[PDB]
């Protein structure tokens, strides 16, 4: 785990997140996928605490999955964050808290919006334009303060997207062989294969 | 805090500076630490804000549940019990040290209570962190046989030496007499000797002065 | 604080915020953290304000007894060893100190060394220091290329300030501008963060994360 | 505190200080630390006012609803009562306990329970901080089968040492006498005891 | 790891004659770093306001049970609740909590629709009421805003001449905190209008 | 184990106009809840036109003055008695806080009088050296309560003109004597009434070219 | 670094129109061991002035013999030692405020608490406390340890400001004193009822009681209170 | 420890029992704390074995170069030296001394250091961790002027409480007589004393 | 600091050491040169402690430079490193010890043979035919076990290096930018200059 970002452009939202895996002094994979897709139109990424991140993610798309089928009716992005967020803000008093920040991306297909939500393990949630979790937002959010630019494409937004991952590429400390970045849009979710 | 209560002939009185701090700062200038029980036993709390107005409450509470289910006026000492079993039960963790007063059936009555549950009788007492200074006036001018006027004065002075002398109690002082036969008296500000001198220039400013980016009407209607 | 400095074509930009804290408490927004050693020399100030200035202050005099003695202007690279030498002395003691000496001279050219408190000493085209470090970064590095203009690099070391200064909440204030040529610094200004931001961001049509 | 209970020939007399401690404050100078848990057993209270006192109640609790199905309790009945209390919740309790009354049977008896929670019965005994400064004197003056006025005079003298050399000690001397004629309550004023 | 200064964040609230105003500004961080520029502070049930600053997943945690708690009493009762009302609902909900509390500083304000009296109100995490004629201050910058509003304020202000003395609190007070400022929201309440005016403060 | 420090609370507040600068200062000393003396003054006349107020811990303040009015007397007998400046004694000021880097002296230093063009001047300090010259500055206990209201209402922070849609500031001016004792009276009032450590009384220190005058008020007792 | 050992409670005093009046108990405490009851706590120095201690006991004693080798020293070599060039309080003080600040800062504090009362050559009364931390501060009335939070309020209650000075007697100023010796013997554990008393009068001089005691004491109410609260006998 | 020093009418007497502790573990129970530093100075030693060893060592010494440049010392001369030494180094001592000498002008003298290093003159003293038992027992027995045989019966009785309620003090007790007369010493043994 | 590896073949003694400079989160530097030629044939890496390695690598310098001025003559591979060791040996036991862990490779123009010495921060010097300090030695020793054989060229020793590199570039947790390679033969010290 570590580096997770989201950008939220004109008609889609944009996750990149790390495909390292290191424990100790070792890079054990460098190809893993720190994302969870929740419904067709929603999709959340992931980073904390070994073993907490993954196992929370599969819970929440199970519970989400189990709506899906129950009502024959998939929920907005907006209502799937507020149960994310409610899941950790009851986690965060428990007696072994879920160590996992998350960020949600998705299209609400009734407003035909993309919507990106920020949410840490405390249960603090905000919608952004743009946001990432951990030492990553260091970087970037001055970054994007700077190119960001509400009506962008899907393509600018992925160009914008490679001056993050050059920029911590540059400055962070880490190896965090490279990212997998997913788009959100219309369409559902697509997995962009040569980053 | 400083808090204090007196017996007197016909009755008991206590009293109470109305300053609240959150560090050294002042929360609350004007703040009530004198708390009605029943209509006839009020309690001074010193401590812990929220812990004295709330466990003050819940006594009171139950004692008007006892007193309805007794047919009977309430007593300080099932006041006292209950809310010293109360504080002991929370070993010290609910930190209200309160003056408990009042006139029932059996008398009048005077006692204090600790956070961790422990109970005093007395004449006079005081308790906060402005006790010393008040203890070390009624220690100086209390007797025994003290008619009513004279144990409000010996009250409310008790409580300005805690005002004057001590940084955790200021502003005014709140006093309440419960006398044998009447009605309880409550002297909310009873005495007012700290009223703010008038500012020497008013900062009333020109209307446009703030920047605004927007305006809108909220509803607040169905 | 964030401070920066730069080398590119049109010799070195060094660009600082005004801020100084003492904790959440905000201490001042008028702060110098350039100090003017010789009309060649800067010197950028990050950490203890005390620490900073009294000793950056002393390396000033050291470099003026340098000149007397050898009857010629110290070197950047003498310059920030002196001081880099002398909190080594004081390791461990808790010296706090992000420091960048910046100058030009005929043998060295337009030079830049980073120096901290624990002893590092780095010579460097680029670095930024401070709490918001990783803020101007951001913006530098992206934008960063040799053949600027003296007109661009000194707009780009002011925004980067200003990208630290709204993020960073241990830096702000306004941007203090120096740019420093063969014929020596230059001071461009200071440059109040409370009208630069909305001026920069009418103009340049960036900060669409805040409500405009 | 200084406490302490002493038998004799008539029954057994009990005598405590009146100073109560918040560091070296006073918070009250005219303490009753003499408990009646029954007609005729009392104790000495010695240790954490609060616990003392959340003990004392409960104990006059069981005794009154003893009283209610089997008459009268024995002094070793209310000694045992305090020990089951003092000692299952040792670790939560700072509690040292003087348990003194009067049988007909028995005549006088006294029962010492410590911070453990043992029981010690005894001929006289004595506790509080400063009954540290009185072990000498009274274990040299005590006798078995004295008077009442010789055991006045014997608890008197000995908290007046008590009082002197202990700081947390001071303030009243009070008594409480338990014989077959009653119940009878004594106090002592500085200006007497001071000067003995 | 201070739940109350993680966050970050202030509220300030006033009376004037005849109306009342709450201020907020509209930073949420995680420590030095700033992460939104929206994150409003003010929320409203009915006619009365509630202001609520510190750790940020228990403001909205908290707004989200009185919205839930409020509803149910405007069902059942068939009426809004008044903020003399609310105040005494809050104490208790957050006393309830009290070995294990919610870490916010929240603030009530409102008109009572009956007898047209302005009233505001503040707490402290675990529920003790706070009630004043003048002003209430909250957040990380506390101390600030009652140094501003103990020298500017003055009673019986005209709505108009109330915004801007509440305006001036809130925006110097912000700008002497590292954790608070980076936008602010001033509410100006009549007894059957209200309006909510955005603020033009430095963004640093 | 020993601890070498205390807070003797108070506060202070330096402000400068075009041709005078004033530094006040309440009285109160204190330690804890006790209040120590209701007036012992912590502003002093330095020589030269100089005054001074190390606020914080009171040993560290009293030794500093007391070092740096030891100070201003051998610059004389050293450079012909030669004016000390106002700028020349803030860096002298520097060296004697950060000579004890590592066992500091527990205070937030101010200075005021007049700079060498005749305009009035403030100089601060933090406790181990760090200075800078400002128009206005407050130290001590309550300097978070006073600061702001300073940014306010003598650099106009904040304060736009009327109409001009929030785009043309107020222009800075300088202040009366009549108009920042004003300020300086309503700083302290305010002050004393949210913050325990502040009170008693209020002196305040005016330095022109005429010399050093000082001015006495009454703040609240509790 | 120390730790108290054997200590010495309160020492209060006061102002009066014509001189400084100042007291402190005779006892010497182990803890909470009444140990030593023969221990005199004011020390005077000269004609016109008194140095009242407390705290640590052995650095009491230490500050006794500064104080003595003092008076020793500024009698060498000068004719007017009993005129013009005595010691003055102000200088008293100023010395062992030097010393007290010396200590702390080589973290090897002296463990009192000080003051030094008495009357200046032109009449001026003397009044200022210094302790272990080289804190100093002067006030109408002045009072250490438990005195401070007890006896202060009561002799504020007599000279509130600078102007109730010239208004307060002796006998007024004395009374007030005496009375609050017997609040601080009433509600301080570590007090007794024996002490002293100085007073430092600028037309008859230094009057220095001894063996003084608490006298009329209030204890009689105490016959009439029973148990904590429910308890009826 | 327990010890004590008694001025009488002739002189002066120190006591003290003879057991030294390790623990629970008494390492020597015939020890002589009664140390001499001059012919007739005397001192008791309470506290640490080492430092009170290494202490009444040095001011032996002291009062041995003190006697060949101005004669005889004084009690209070000694106490001096005592105090100087335990004052100076409070911070790395635990030595509780009493010293007690006979002069002819003077007569009997007793000065009891404490642990802080302040020297207190006194009728009589008593220190170590069984003088607490015994402070009500002497405060009410001691009178002054006694004579010799009513002050070694005061001491005996006195230490043999000490003796019986402090588990760190036993053994015999070793007592100095300082008189006109010269040096006596004395001891009683456990058989005695413990059925007094 | 971190990464310093070396290799005695043949007929030279190889040194690779890592570019990064990082402090906290962000690095500073990626070029960065952790090594000082001692004297002709002599050339010392180092890693540890921030401005104590530069310190002592430039004391140790001037040290040797003087030694060669006084007696116009280059100090063995033997002798700096027995020297060097002894300076750590005195510092360890000092007030505040030098943190500085080096590698010293030679070439003995005497024996006209490469010589490498490990000496860590407390002086435990030994002479080895592949070194390395720091986490590398985790991995690169025993990739060096396996393929390393005595009578390689310097060629086949920088072929070698840089499947270790790569190794380490793989399975380390931290970017280390790469590293600087400098070749100790008969005729002195060199850089390569494409790695
Ligand atoms: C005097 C003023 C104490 O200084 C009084 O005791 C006063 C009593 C009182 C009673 C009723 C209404 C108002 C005032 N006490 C306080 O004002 C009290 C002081 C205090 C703070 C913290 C304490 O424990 C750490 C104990 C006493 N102030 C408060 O209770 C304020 C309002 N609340 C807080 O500071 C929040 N507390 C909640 C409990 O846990 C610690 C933080
Ligand atoms: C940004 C604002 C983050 O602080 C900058 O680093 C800024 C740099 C700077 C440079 C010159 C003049 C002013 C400011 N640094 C500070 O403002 C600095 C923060 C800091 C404090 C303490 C530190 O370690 C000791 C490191 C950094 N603030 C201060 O120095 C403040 C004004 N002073 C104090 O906190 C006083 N302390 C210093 C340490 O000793 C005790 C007293
Ligand atoms: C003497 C003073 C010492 O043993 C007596 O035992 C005396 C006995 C007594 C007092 C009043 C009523 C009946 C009996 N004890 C006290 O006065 C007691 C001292 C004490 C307190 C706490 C102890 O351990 C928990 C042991 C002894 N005083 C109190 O209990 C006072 C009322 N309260 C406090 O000191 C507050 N405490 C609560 C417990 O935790 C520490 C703070
Ligand atoms: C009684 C037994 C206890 O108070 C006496 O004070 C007695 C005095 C004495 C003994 C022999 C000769 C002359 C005087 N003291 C001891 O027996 C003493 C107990 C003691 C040990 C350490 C102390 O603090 C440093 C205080 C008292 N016993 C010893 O000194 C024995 C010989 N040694 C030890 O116990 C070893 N100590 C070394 C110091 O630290 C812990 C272990
Ligand atoms: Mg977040
Ligand atoms: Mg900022
Ligand atoms: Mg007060
Ligand atoms: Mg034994
Ligand atoms: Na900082």
């Amino acid at each position: 785990m570590d580096i997770i970002l989201g950008i939220r452009v004109q008609d889609s939202v944009i996750l990149a997140s790390s495909k390292a895996v290191t424990r100790g002094i070792s890079v054990l994979k460098d190809s893993d996928d720190k994302t969870r897709q929740l419904s067709p139109h929603t999709l959340m990424s992931f980073a904390g605490e070994a073993g907490d991140t993954v196992q929370f993610a599969e819970y929440i798309q199970a519970n989400i999955q189990l709506y899906s089928i129950r009502e024959d009716y998939e929920l907005s992005p907006q209502a799937v964050s507020s149960f994310v967020r409610q899941e950790l803000a009851k986690s965060i008093r428990s007696r072994r808290p879920y160590q996992v920040n998350v960020l949600i991306g998705g299209y609400d297909k009734k407003k035909n919006k993309p919507e990106l939500y920020q949410i840490d393990y405390l249960g603090t949630k905000v919608e952004l334009p743009y946001g990432a979790h951990g030492y990553s937002g260091f970087y970037t959010f001055s970054l994007l303060d700077h190119h960001y630019r509400p009506d962008m494409t899907t393509e600018e937004g992925l160009d914008l997207l490679k001056l993050c991952v050059q920029e911590l590429e540059k400055r962070m400390p880490m190896d965090f062989k490279g990212v997998i970045v997913k788009i959100v849009d219309k369409d559902g979710i697509r997995q962009v294969d040569d980053f | 805090t400083t808090i204090v209560g007196v017996k007197f002939n016909n009755g008991v009185v206590i009293a109470a500076d109305t300053r609240s701090t959150q560090g050294p700062i002042v929360a609350d200038k004007n703040c009530a630490k004198l708390h009605r029980i029943s209509p006839k036993i009020w309690c001074a709390g010193a401590g812990t804000a929220a812990d004295t107005e709330a466990v003050t409450q819940l006594i009171g509470s139950n004692i008007e549940l006892h007193s309805l289910y007794t047919s009977r006026e309430p007593r300080v000492v099932s006041a006292l019990q209950m809310l010293k079993q109360h504080l002991f039960k929370y070993q010290g963790h609910i930190g209200a040290y309160l003056i408990v007063a009042g006139v029932d059936p059996t008398g009048s009555h005077l006692f204090s209570i600790h956070a961790h549950g422990s109970t005093d009788v007395g004449y006079y007492l005081s308790l906060g962190s402005g006790s010393l200074a008040a203890m070390a006036v009624l220690e100086s001018h209390w007797k025994q046989d003290l008619t009513k006027e004279e144990a409000i004065k010996l009250a409310s002075d008790a409580i300005q030496a805690g005002i004057w002398n001590d940084l955790g109690s200021g502003s005014n002082v709140d006093v309440c007499v419960m006398e044998i036969g009447k009605d309880a008296e409550y002297l909310r500000n009873y005495l007012t000797p700290n009223v703010r001198e008038e500012k020497q220039k008013s900062y009333k400013f020109p209307r446009g002065t703030t920047a605004v980016l927007k305006e809108s009407i909220v509803n607040i209607c169905d | 604080t964030t401070t920066l400095a730069f080398r590119f074509q049109g010799g070195i930009i060094v660009a600082v915020d005004s801020r100084a804290t003492a904790g959440n408490w905000v201490a001042s927004q008028t702060v110098k953290k350039v100090i003017e050693i010789n009309p060649f020399l800067l010197g950028t100030m990050a950490g203890c304000a005390a620490d900073c200035q009294f000793w950056e202050t002393w390396l000033g005099s050291q470099c003026r007894l340098h000149e007397l003695r050898e009857k010629e202007r110290i070197s950047v690279a003498a310059a920030s060893k002196i001081l880099s030498n002398l909190v080594y002395q004081y390791k461990g003691a808790g010296l706090s100190m992000g420091t960048m000496i910046c100058g030009y001279t005929r043998k060295e050219g337009p030079t830049i060394y980073y120096v901290d408190s624990d002893g590092t000493r780095l010579k460097g085209d680029i670095f930024c220091v401070g709490s918001g470090q990783t803020f101007a970064y951001g913006v530098l590095d992206s934008n960063y290329k040799w053949d600027l203009s003296v007109e661009d690099a000194l707009y780009l070391g002011k925004r980067s300030i200003l990208a630290a200064a709204h993020r960073d909440a241990y830096s702000g204030g306004s941007v203090n501008l120096y740019h420093v040529t063969e014929d020596g610094w230059i001071y461009h200004g200071n440059h109040d963060v409370g009208e630069l931001f909305w001026k920069v961001k009418e103009e340049e049509g960036s900060f669409n994360n805040v409500i405009g | 505190t200084s406490i302490m209970a002493v038998t004799f020939k008539d029954g057994v007399i009990l005598g405590a200080d009146s100073r109560t401690t918040t560091g070296a404050y006073i918070a009250n100078r005219v303490t009753d630390k003499l408990t009646r848990v029954h007609d005729k057993i009392w104790c000495c209270r010695s240790g954490s006012a609060a616990d003392t006192q959340a003990i004392a109640d409960i104990v006059q609790y069981h005794l009154e609803l003893y009283t209610s199905q089997y008459g009268t309790p024995s002094t070793e009945t209310a000694a045992s009562v305090f020990k089951e209390l003092c000692y299952e919740n040792k670790d939560n309790l700072t509690a040292g306990i003087i348990v003194a009354g009067y049988d007909d049977k028995n005549k006088g008896e006294v029962y010492t329970i410590p911070l453990g929670g043992s029981v010690h019965k005894l001929p006289y005994a004595i506790a509080g901080s400063g009954s540290t400064f009185i072990y000498g004197y009274c274990d040299k003056n005590f006798r078995e089968n004295m008077s009442k006025e010789e055991t006045v005079d014997f608890i008197k003298h000995s908290l007046s040492q008590a009082i002197k050399w202990d700081g947390s000690s001071g303030g009243v001397i009070r008594m409480v006498v338990l014989t077959a004629a009653g119940v009878e309550r004594l106090i002592f004023y500085p200006d007497e005891y001071e000067q003995l | 790891s201070d739940p109350s200064s993680i966050n970050g964040g202030i509220v300030v609230a006033m009376t004037g004659k005849d109306c009342v105003a709450i201020a907020c500004d509209l930073r949420l961080g995680s420590q030095s770093l700033g992460v939104s520029n929206k994150f409003e502070k003010i929320f409203h049930y009915g006619h009365v306001f509630l202001g609520i600053t510190g750790l940020a997943t228990d403001v909205t945690t908290l707004n989200e049970m009185f919205r839930y708690k409020t509803n149910l009493y405007k069902l059942k009762e068939e009426r809004a609740i008044e903020p003399e009302t609310f105040t005494q609902l809050v104490s208790s909900s957050l006393y309830e909590r009290r070995f294990g509390p919610y870490f916010v500083g929240p603030v009530v304000a409102g008109i009572n629709s009956k007898s047209g009296k302005p009233f505001i109100a503040g707490f402290d995490l675990i529920g003790c009421i706070d009630e004043a004629k003048d002003f209430i201050v909250s957040g990380t910058a506390s101390d600030q805003l009652f140094g501003m509003c103990e020298s500017l304020y003055e009673p019986n202000l005209e709505p108009e001449d109330l915004f801007e003395t509440i305006s001036q609190a809130l925006l110097n007070a912000a700008d002497r905190d590292a954790l608070s400022g980076w936008g602010a929201v001033v509410y100006i309440i009549k007894k059957d209008e209200v309006v909510k005016r955005y603020l033009k403060m430095r963004q640093d | 184990q020993f601890n070498p420090y205390g807070d003797n609370g108070g506060t202070i507040l330096g402000i400068a106009g075009e041709d005078f600068a004033v530094l006040a200062g309440d009285t109160r000393n204190i330690t804890d809840y006790s209040i120590n003396s209701r007036y012992e003054p912590k502003v002093f006349d330095c020589g030269d036109n100089i005054v001074m107020s190390a606020n914080g811990f009171a040993a560290d303040g009293d030794a500093l003055v007391k070092r740096f009015k030891n100070s201003v007397k051998w610059y004389h007998f050293d450079h012909n008695d030669k004016k000390l400046s106002i700028n020349s004694a803030a860096r002298n000021i520097q060296h004697l806080l950060y000579g004890k880097r590592f066992f500091p002296y527990y205070v937030h230093t101010i200075i005021a009088g007049l700079d060498e063009d005749g305009k009035g001047a403030v100089y601060s300090f933090d406790p181990v050296g760090s200075y800078e010259r400002e128009q206005c500055r407050a130290g001590g206990a309550a300097a978070s309560l006073i600061m702001p209201f300073l940014d306010n209402q003598v650099n106009f922070k904040n304060q736009y003109e009327p109409g001009t849609n929030g785009k043309v500031k107020k222009p800075l001016k300088y202040l009366s004597v009549e108009e920042v004792i004003k300020l300086v009276r309503d700083s302290f009032t305010s002050a004393t009434e949210r913050h325990i450590q502040v009170g008693d009384g209020l002196e305040i220190l005016i330095v022109t070219k005429d010399g050093v005058r000082k001015e006495f008020y009454e703040l609240k007792r509790d | 670094t120390q730790q108290p050992i054997v200590t010495g409670t309160s020492v209060i005093s006061m102002k009066y129109d014509n001189g400084v009046i100042i007291a402190a108990d005779n006892l010497g405490s182990y803890g909470s061991l009444l140990r030593f009851n023969g221990v005199e706590r004011l020390i005077p120095v000269g004609d016109n002035t008194v140095v009242g201690i407390s705290g640590d006991i052995s650095d009491m004693q230490h500050i006794e013999r500064l104080l003595k080798d003092l008076v020793t020293e500024n009698a060498y070599d000068n004719p007017l030692a009993d005129a013009e060039e005595a010691l003055e309080p102000s200088y008293i003080f100023e010395y062992l405020a030097t010393v007290m600040y010396q200590r702390r800062s080589k973290m090897n504090p002296l463990w009192n608490a000080i003051i030094v009362a008495g009357v200046q050559s032109n009449g001026d009364q003397f009044l200022r406390y210094v302790n272990l931390l080289g804190v100093t501060y002067s006030s109408p009335t002045l009072a250490t340890g438990f005195g401070a939070h007890m006896a202060n309020p009561l002799l504020r209650k007599v000279v509130d400001r600078e102007s109730d000075i010239p208004k307060t007697t002796v006998q007024v100023a004395e009374e007030a004193i005496v009375n609050a010796m017997r609040v601080l013997y009433y509600r301080d554990a570590r007090s007794s009822r024996n002490f002293s008393l100085a007073i430092i009068d600028k037309n008859t001089g230094l009057t220095f009681k001894k063996n003084l005691q608490v006298e009329n004491m209030k204890w009689d109410f105490a016959k009439d209170i029973k148990g904590y609260g429910t308890q009826k006998i």
